[PDB]
Formats: C-alpha cells, structure tokens, sequence
C-alpha cells in the first residue's frame, strides 16, 4: 500500500518569466 | 513547462523532469507540470508554454513535489521545505 | 495546505504530508493538496494559501485520499470513512 | 497490477479559517 | 462520488472506492472521484456530493480507471471497454 | 518504471440522478 | 481520447492506452485522457468526445506521459521528447 | 522512494480534427 506524500515545496516563489512559445 | 534556478532544485531535491504542482497566491491558479534546471543563482522561475495562460510573472507561487512511498517510510518521511527571499534565493 | 484536527487525521488515517483532496460542496471546487496536523480536538479544517481562492470559511468539504494497492489487497481493503457533525466531531 | 483505491475521507466537514498569505 | 449498477461495476473490472475519472459530453467537465455499488440492473449512474455541480443528471458520461503496471504488463494490457444502451445496460 | 494505463472504460453512459448532500 | 500517428507514439514511447495530459498553447486547457494509435504517418493528432470542448482543431498542444520510477532510475533515466513540424512530422 | 518523472514529450503538435459524439 504506497501512499502519495509530500517531498518537496519552494514556498512563496516569485514568478521572474514566462515564455508561450518556448521550444525545449 | 517550469524552469528552476539549479539552486532551488538542489534545496528542494528536485530533479530535471520531475513532476510538479504550480499554484499561484495571486490568481489561484493550480497546475501540474514538470520541472525544467534554470541558471544557477539566477533566482529564475520560468512558466514554458501553456502554463503561461494561468501562472504570471510577478505571481507569488508555491512549487510542491510529491512521492510514492511505502506504509512505513511514510510515516518517517521528511519533506524538504524551501523558504526564499524576495528574488528566489534560499534561507 | 489544509490543517486539519489530529483526531480527524488519526480518524481518516492521514499523516502530516499525505496527499488530499479537497471538493467544496458549496461551490463546486476540487482541488489537491497537502494535510497539516492541526491543534487535537479543536476541530480545525484550516484552508491555507493559494486554495483559500477557491474554498472559503462556512464551506461544507469533503477530504478524500487515495492510495496504491496490488489487486488482491485493493478488494479486502476497508477505508476510513469519517462522518463529523456542524463542529467537525466525529460521529456514529 | 496495481488499483488506485480510496483509503481515507472525511465527509462533510466545515471550513473554519482560511489565509491566502500564510507562511510554513 | 459516482453511485455504478453493480453489473457496470462488474462488467468494467470496478471495485467499491476505485479512483474513477468521468469526463462529461455535454459540458466538457472533467473530474476526478471514486466508485460506490450501486443497485444491481438498476442502470443507476448517481453523482453524489460536490462534483453534482458539474455532472447533472441527462448527461452522457465516460467513466475511466487507470492502473499502475510494469512496462512489460503495460504493452500487453487488455483494457475492459464496457459499451451501453440508453439505459446503462451492457451490450 | 511504472506506466499509468486505462484498465476500465463505460462509454456513454446516462446520469440518472445527483444528490447534492449525499451521506456516505 | 486522443488519437495520435503511430510515428509519434514510437517517438515519444507511448502505448495505446497510456495515460497523456494535453495542455493547450492557445487557450491554456489542460486535461488528462489516454493514447489512441493513428495511422502512421498521417500526422493525425485526433481529439475524441468530451475533450473536444476544450481543445480545438488547429490548436498548438504539448502532450506529456508520466512514469513512477525509484530515485536510482530517476536520475539517470532520459525522457523521450520529439519536436515537429506544422504537420506533425518528427525533426531534428 | 518513488518519484514521478517525464518519460514522454510531443512538443507542439497540430490538432488536426476533433469530434464531441466519437464512439470507440
């Protein structure tokens, strides 16, 4: 019986870009 | 998609391609992706592609990564928890 | 995230980190997230963050976690299943 | 094979807080 | 949640408290609940709780599950497709 | 390595009914 | 659901049935169905049923897999991604 | 300790056709 649990968090990061039309 | 400053995946042990929980404090925006090594140091957290519709720059969010662990190892189990400053250096 | 009262947890068989989650009854909402122990008996469900957009104070929520499990164990598996009256008591 | 089964609920539980800015 | 006639349930390789995606034709709802049994012939599809907000009564629905299995049971895996009458009863 | 893959499938079935404060 | 050439699925090492997540680049949907095998070489990426709501002819879609792998194989395993042109043609 | 990785990408691809009452 495996259970999902929390591993990891970056708490309250700051958006700095954003790209729609990235290629990667 | 995400791409993380190399720095903040070490500290959150997160690996290139690992599957990632995005939610913003701004907009309440909740997605999943996968995450994607930025520059070292750089303080980036890039949104690639549609991702881009719901997570914005400027938007506060809370990166988390989930496992698949046994009964016993879940009770134990540690999370790694990241706190940063203002341009996403870690404390 | 969400906070919740131990004896709900130890009542439901969630650890601190277990995945959950959450459907708003009222609104509509459904979500994922983490649980966080609360203060024992308070009968806390605290909604932190991000998820405080979609799910508000007053609001009626269910909690669901879900696990992996072979076959076999899957059919005699016996979940935990925890009716709670107005003030988030345990109920028979 | 491995199912992906229900193991824990709480059924009609209320809100009773909520804060967009907590930190932990 | 999503009340199934047990002989669906049967007929689809269901189990009470199996995670259950239902994805809504008529609207484009998409969620994510678990199977409770449901009177047996009854062509019972109830949907109980929150997700009554988005899939309503009237509504064609697909009901899916998805299993974890090694890479060599996934490329020979045989998926149970149960198709039905207006009435819910198997064909 | 674990693949996710569709095991179960009903195909256009009809919701009879939904019941908003359902207990259970 | 949906229907993608063959080529494709061989490409990115999908089988029929394996679950896929679409995200949308033009409206932002995201949702999760399973893998159909298209005629090969035909460059069809097909919507089917309740999806077709959200994801539109002529739209620009990424469609992932995911896996569960131990950590060992985590770092090392190389995931298979496959660029293509406007009619869905493998390139370099 | 199991993590959920990527394991496949199709990077902008075309819809090519949709249909809301496919059977199949």
């Amino acid at each position: 019986m495996l259970r999902t649990m929390l591993k990891s968090k970056i708490h309250r990061a700051t958006v700095t870009c954003a790209d729609l039309h990235y290629v990667g | 998609x995400v791409t993380i400053d190399a720095d903040l995946m070490d500290a959150a042990d997160l690996l290139e391609g690992e599957q990632v929980t995005i939610v913003d404090i701004d907009n309440g925006a909740r997605l999943v992706t996968y995450a994607i090594t930025g520059e070292r140091g750089s303080g980036v957290i890039g949104i690639n592609g549609a991702a881009a519709h719901l997570v914005h720059p400027g938007d506060l969010v809370i990166l988390i990564a989930y496992a698949t662990m046994d009964d016993a190892r879940a009770r134990t189990y540690q999370p790694r928890i990241v706190f940063v400053d203002a341009y996403n250096k870690p404390i």
